[PDB]
């Protein structure tokens, strides 16, 4: 699959219909949980020789660097500048820390190659998204501009692919333009729900902005429809707009003190003005002290 | 021709940069000139140390037993309440600089001191509180008549504390809907309000007085009861 | 532990007159000679 | 009998001094480290 | 309080989820009028169970000052745990220096008492890492006035 | 106006159109907005689509024509938002609005008529 | 409510629909004042010639919200009743 | 500063007073640079958009406006006199004397009482008001 | 006194565990006749056997900590931190303080002398009542 895909990306890269733009939409959102299949082998296989890089690096492709630039050798946590590329002064610093104490034993020379070639495709699989990445927001923002600005091309992609293209993503509406992509996890969510400018709030914030993001870019994918805005000042007027109500959504003088004149008329309207809080109270032994008796004990208050 | 406009509105931005600076909030105002600005920056330096050492000074003045009226103890303590607000956030930033206090091996051997104790004690775990449990009415009424004996009325509670009354006459009303809310957040609350502050003046010191959002508290008292009553089952807690 | 605290027996009624002197300046600000106890000491049933 | 017809009335009621009605008492895997 | 270690404390005695909940719930914003901090370092001491994790932590940290030798002859054995101020036989009383111990929320008292060979062994121990060559112990020294 | 607003109706037409669009506001066989018209318009629902010429930017609403060429619906644009979404009986514009079928209501003969003047417009 | 009078015989039942207190939303804290406004309302309504001056109450938890509710006519009386009269049997004859 | 007006002669001052129908002409005699004048203004200028519903607060020294020392007797640091129609409200707080205010008070809340008292007072018709606090002892504890 | 209280707190639960089982042996609860002479007395107070909340205030385990840990939740201070009037009872009793006040001040109508109670030309004092704040307005406790 890599091949049939990557290779028609490279020739339509070298270039500079649409299924090609889809397919590799679909098949980086593939790869990165094959990335995480490969990471959690990694995983399994390197924490003989390292128990601790798991939850100090949790990170996949920061772990999966970092055992590629160790394996059996934890002498490179010293005065490393390869591993200085890759994590932070902090980390390098905690993982020479739990590398002077490992209670780890050495890997087979098998053990490493192997852990050595899975961490070298896992390098390729990131690279090969990341390519995916660049071409896809490259054809993605010639194909539709104004729904790229506004959600983001992979995203835009998405949906322009699971409605069937642009023109058919047009005559739908924005009812249906946020549940495209939908299937216990959220229900009614759609690939506009899973977006990093709709998690970008925090979580009971996430439906209406949805509703937001699936209304306007509904009008850039109508916008866009037609081939006007090609440089894509709608999307960038709309987006202006979405995360204007986004940071709108997120975070007088004394009275002169005249007496009322008064309530001269009675019963109706009135007595409900005092039954709502000055109501038909105890009227009696409620508001008394019952002067000789002490009733309670003395001084309880 | 400038300062019979300007003036009244530099006099707003030196009373709010002084409010910014007792809010710990960033003062930048970017259409204001940088040598005006500084020197309010200057002026909020020079009434800060003011501020500082008059709040510590009528501090001793009242600790001390100086008589004073309600006013100054009222302002006292505002001004105290935001000096140790910034020395615990101080604090907290420290503690996110200087990372846990506490050494690893320094925690695992705390850890493993309190583990072979409660394998000394055969101690069962507190397990969560299970949903037909038998006691959780009870833990619910005592935790809701707990929170309820903190309202004496003077007859004037806030939109919080009537709003705590309701929820808690309501977690009276339905108690397993109440159970349920509370199970579901002790299970996957993890992001909470804001905690309120204030301080108690007692003269001598300041005590904190928190302010919890009441849905938090009622969870958080039907907590402590069920965690209290497991503990007091279990004798988690020796005699001493 | 109060009984047994003179210094405590002294701050009771240290605390007690400025407590009915606070009542008295409330009455009348001039402090007043031989204010009777009968003020302060009736129970709130009774008036006090 | 179906003796449709019966009167309600509603009181406040029930005030007591929190006490016993009738003046009674009425009475009614572990940790390891390896 | 550290909110990692009192939540690794916490999942000994607690449910996980219990105890995940008491930390995440120390590690919130507190907010005076104008001013908020996000409380990461402490326990927030007025949420309904910081009496819990204040009694807990305590008895973590009696442990560390009783020993879990001394803190057993105190607590008894498990099945026929002790009173507050009892042992089992008076050869437990007497195995130790520390003979009493009372855990207030944060206040120790903590009763011991020593023979002649005990206290100057102590003292000793003490002048070997605290020397005293002026007698400048009696300066600091708190009594009760 | 947009030259791409095509067919626009005149200002006698769009009297009668305003005011049949009025009277399916009160009917209940109106359908405001261009999400709701594009409903409708796959629904197969739908009588007329009136549009709005000052709809900025057009485009937003010119899907519809499309659709009601692949619907066999008539299709109209208004001369300004404003008007047709008071005549809608809101205050807000709307600028695409849907005249729906109904079981046999009192405006089939009002609609019937409007249909064949507003596909005399499209010429 | 019967409003019976010892001396004329003058029965003034007043009818107390069900929708009254069929989605009322409250206590007795709406009852018992409830059937005293109304006994008001009718003695409001009557002129001074045919007010009574004296009313006697069967259930004893009525006079007190009587005393707050006729506080425009303090010139009559509101005492209890020792003995009880059943106006139940008014219900079970079958015109009534 | 201050930023509350002042009256710079015995013109704009009785002509400040009679400007106000409806509001109580809170009128300070006193010096700004006096450290009691300069705390009372300072609750005046924390009020004066409060209270301005139904009062008005002015500043007058009395090195500029001298006239009015012998009349009303502005022998203190700062005096407050509040006026409401021309009529001089004079106001039992307990101090011994009812004309002035005659110090600093350092409740902001005590003095928009103040000034709410003269002016429940004063529309009342009252040319003495009774205010709602006793000022003779310092209540210090 | 506090040595007075533990004494008798000792020894009337000790009587309260000896009338118990012997209540459990005759197969009837522990009546009001039978603990009267105990009443007032023992430091969770013998008061608390008879209340009806006393098997909820079973469940409720360290509340002692928990009033204690109220001065970081409530801002009003209490005085009664470290005792709950639920689960010890009330351990103190003013009743005959208050009467033996109202007899050192001169009894009920030496204190009277001292009031507008003669003033006022009631009869007796015995069936009078206050009104705690109803004043002219009716109080009108609720207003803006």
């Amino acid at each position: 699959m890599f091949a049939e895909i990557m290779m028609k990306i490279e020739e339509y890269i070298s270039k500079q219909e649409y299924r090609v733009i889809v397919d590799a939409n679909n098949l980086t959102v593939e790869i990165e949980n094959e990335l995480n299949i490969i990471h959690k082998f990694i995983r399994d296989k390197y924490s003989k020789r390292f128990p601790e890089l798991e939850s100090l690096v949790p990170n996949a492709l920061d772990y999966i660097r970092t055992v590629k630039e160790l394996g059996n050798s934890l002498d490179k946590c010293k005065n490393n500048e390869n591993l200085q590329q890759i994590l932070t002064n902090a980390t390098i610093m905690v993982v020479s820390v739990t590398a002077s104490t490992t209670q780890g034993q050495q890997l087979s020379e098998e053990e490493l190659e192997r852990l050595e070639e899975a961490c070298d495709m896992a390098l390729e699989l990131n690279a090969s998204k990341h390519r995916i990445y660049e071409y896809v927001e490259s054809r993605m923002s010639f194909i539709a501009p104004n729904l790229s600005i506004i959600i983001g091309a992979s995203t835009a992609a998405k949906i322009m692919g699971v409605a069937g293209g642009l023109t058919n993503l047009s005559k739908m509406p924005a009812c249906n333009i946020m549940l495209l992509g939908a299937q216990s996890v959220l229900p009614h969510t759609g690939y506009i729900y899973h977006s990093d400018i709709v998690q970008s709030l925090p979580p009971d914030l996430r439906r209406k902005a949805a509703r937001l993001v699936a209304a306007k870019c509904t009008l850039a994918a109508r916008v866009d429809s037609f081939h006007e805005s090609t440089e894509g000042k709608v999307g960038y007027e709309l987006k202006d707009e979405i995360e204007r109500k986004f940071d709108k959504w997120q975070e007088k003088p004394l009275p002169a003190p005249l007496d009322g004149q008064r309530k001269k008329r009675g019963g109706r309207r009135y007595r409900k003005m005092k039954e709502r809080l000055g109501l038909t109270e105890i009227r009696k032994q409620a508001n008394r002290m019952s002067f000789g008796e002490i009733e309670e004990d003395a001084y309880q208050e | 021709g400038i300062k019979q406009n300007k003036a009244r509105t530099i006099l707003q931005h030196l009373s709010e940069a002084w409010r910014c600076w007792k809010a710990n909030i960033p003062w930048k105002v970017p259409g204001l000139p940088t040598p005006i600005e500084n020197m309010i920056l200057r002026y909020v330096k020079a009434k800060a140390d003011w501020w500082t050492n008059t709040a510590h000074y009528n501090r001793e003045r009242i600790r001390r037993g100086a008589t004073v009226d309600k006013t100054v103890c009222k302002k006292n303590l505002g001004r105290l309440t935001r000096l140790y607000l910034k020395a615990e956030q101080e604090r907290q930033h420290n503690y996110l600089k200087d990372g846990p206090y506490i050494t690893a091996e320094e925690a695992v051997a705390v850890y493993t001191t309190t583990v072979h104790w409660l394998e000394s004690r055969r101690f069962s775990p507190i397990p969560f509180p299970p949903l037909s449990y038998k006691h959780d009415t009870k833990l619910l009424i005592l935790a809701l008549e707990r929170l309820k004996e903190a309202y004496s009325v003077k007859s004037r509670l806030n939109q919080s504390q009537r709003e705590e009354l309701g929820l808690i006459e309501q977690a009276y009303d339905n108690p397993h809907e109440a159970l349920s809310r509370i199970k579901r957040h002790l299970l996957t609350q993890r992001a909470f309000k804001e905690v309120g502050i204030e301080f108690m003046d007692l003269y001598s010191h300041l005590v904190p007085v928190y302010d919890v959002e009441p849905l938090e508290k009622i969870t958080d008292a039907y907590l402590d009861q069920y965690l209290w009553y497991e503990a007091d089952k279990r004798r988690l807690f020796p005699p001493w | 532990a109060v009984v047994n605290t003179q210094e405590l027996l002294d701050l009771l009624v240290k605390c007690e007159n400025k407590i009915q002197t606070r009542i008295k300046i409330g009455l009348n600000s001039k402090m007043p000679s031989r204010f009777p106890p009968v003020v302060f000491y009736t129970p709130k049933e009774l008036g006090g | 009998d179906e003796t449709y017809g019966v009167n309600v009335q509603f009181e406040s009621d029930e005030e007591e001094g929190d006490e016993d009605v009738y003046g009674e008492v009425r009475e009614e895997c572990t940790l390891s480290a390896n | 309080i550290d909110l990692t270690l009192l939540n690794r404390l916490l999942r000994l005695i607690v449910d996980h989820n219990i105890a995940d909940y008491m930390t995440a719930k120390n590690n919130v914003v507190i907010n005076y009028k104008d001013m908020n901090h996000t409380n990461s370092y402490g326990i927030i001491r007025g949420l309904q169970f910081a009496s819990f994790i204040v009694q807990y932590y305590g008895l973590v940290m009696d442990l560390l000052v009783l020993g879990l030798h001394r803190a057993s002859e105190m607590a008894g054995p498990p099945q026929m745990p002790n009173d507050f101020l009892s042992f089992q036989d008076i050869a437990t009383e007497a195995a130790h220096p520390i003979r009493l111990f009372c855990r207030y929320i944060d206040r120790i008292h903590i009763f011991f008492r020593f023979t002649a060979d005990e206290a100057r062994d102590l003292i000793q121990r003490y002048l070997t890492e605290h020397p005293d060559p002026n007698n400048e112990n009696i300066v600091g020294y708190n009594n009760k006035k | 106006v947009n030259p791409k607003a095509y067919p626009l109706a005149d200002a006698h037409l769009t009297k009668k159109l305003l005011d049949l669009v009025q009277q399916s506001c009160n009917y209940k066989q109106l359908r405001k907005g261009a999400n709701e018209a594009t409903k409708t318009l796959n629904r197969g629902i739908s009588e007329f689509i009136v549009m709005a010429a000052d709809a900025e930017p057009l485009e937003i609403i010119l899907h519809l024509p499309l659709l009601c060429e692949d619907k066999n619906v008539p299709y109209v644009f208004v001369r300004s938002k404003q008007a047709l979404g008071r005549a809608c009986g809101v205050s807000r514009p709307v600028i695409a609005c849907s005249v729906t079928i109904k079981e046999g209501s009192q405006l089939k003969q009002q609609i019937q008529s409007i249909q064949q003047s507003i596909e005399r417009l499209l010429v | 409510i019967f409003i019976f009078n010892p001396r004329t015989g003058q029965l003034f039942l007043k009818i107390i629909h069900t929708s009254v207190w069929a989605g009322q939303k409250r206590l007795g804290q709406l009852a018992k004042w409830k059937t005293a406004e109304e006994v008001a309302a009718l003695i409001r309504s009557l002129p001074v010639e045919e007010q009574p001056k004296q009313i006697i109450v069967t259930r004893k938890g009525m006079l007190d919200p009587l005393e707050v509710h006729l506080l425009d006519f303090p010139n009559i009386v509101i005492k209890g009743s020792e003995l009880q009269l059943p106006f139940q049997a008014c219900l079970k004859v079958e015109k009534f | 500063s201050y930023m509350l007006p002042h009256l710079h002669n015995g013109w704009q001052v009785d002509q400040a007073i009679l400007s106000e129908e409806d509001r109580v002409v809170v009128i300070r005699f006193g010096h700004d640079w006096d450290p009691t004048c300069m705390k009372m203004d300072e609750v005046l200028y924390s009020i004066a958009e409060k209270v301005k519903n139904f009062a008005v607060i002015y500043l007058v020294d009395i090195t500029e406006v001298p006239d009015f020392n012998k009349m009303y007797e502005l022998y203190d640091p700062c005096t407050v006199m509040f006026f409401f129609r021309n009529k001089h409200i004079m106001i039992d707080l307990g101090t011994g004397n009812n004309n002035k205010i005659n110090w600093a008070m350092e409740d902001k809340q005590e003095m928009v009482d103040i000034i709410e008292t003269v002016y429940r007072g004063a529309r009342k018709g009252r040319g003495l008001v009774v205010s709602p606090k006793d000022y003779s002892t310092k209540y210090r504890y | 006194p506090w040595e007075s209280e533990f004494i008798d707190s000792q020894r009337v639960w000790a009587e309260y565990a000896l009338k118990r089982q012997e209540a459990i042996a005759q197969n009837r609860r522990l009546t009001l006749e039978d603990l009267e002479d105990s009443w007032d007395r023992g430091i969770p107070r013998i008061n608390t056997l008879f209340q009806k909340d006393r098997h909820t205030l079973a469940y409720d385990k360290g509340w002692r900590v928990r009033t204690d840990f109220k001065q970081y939740q409530v801002l009003k201070q209490n005085p009664f931190w470290w005792t709950h009037q639920r689960h010890d009872g009330k351990l103190w009793n003013l009743n005959n303080y208050r009467t033996d006040m109202i007899q050192a001040l001169g009894g009920v109508e030496g204190i009277l002398e001292h009031t507008l109670f003669k003033g006022t030309y009631f009869p007796t004092w015995e069936g009078l009542f206050w009104e705690k704040a109803s004043g002219f307005e009716e109080s009108m406790k609720w207003k803006k």
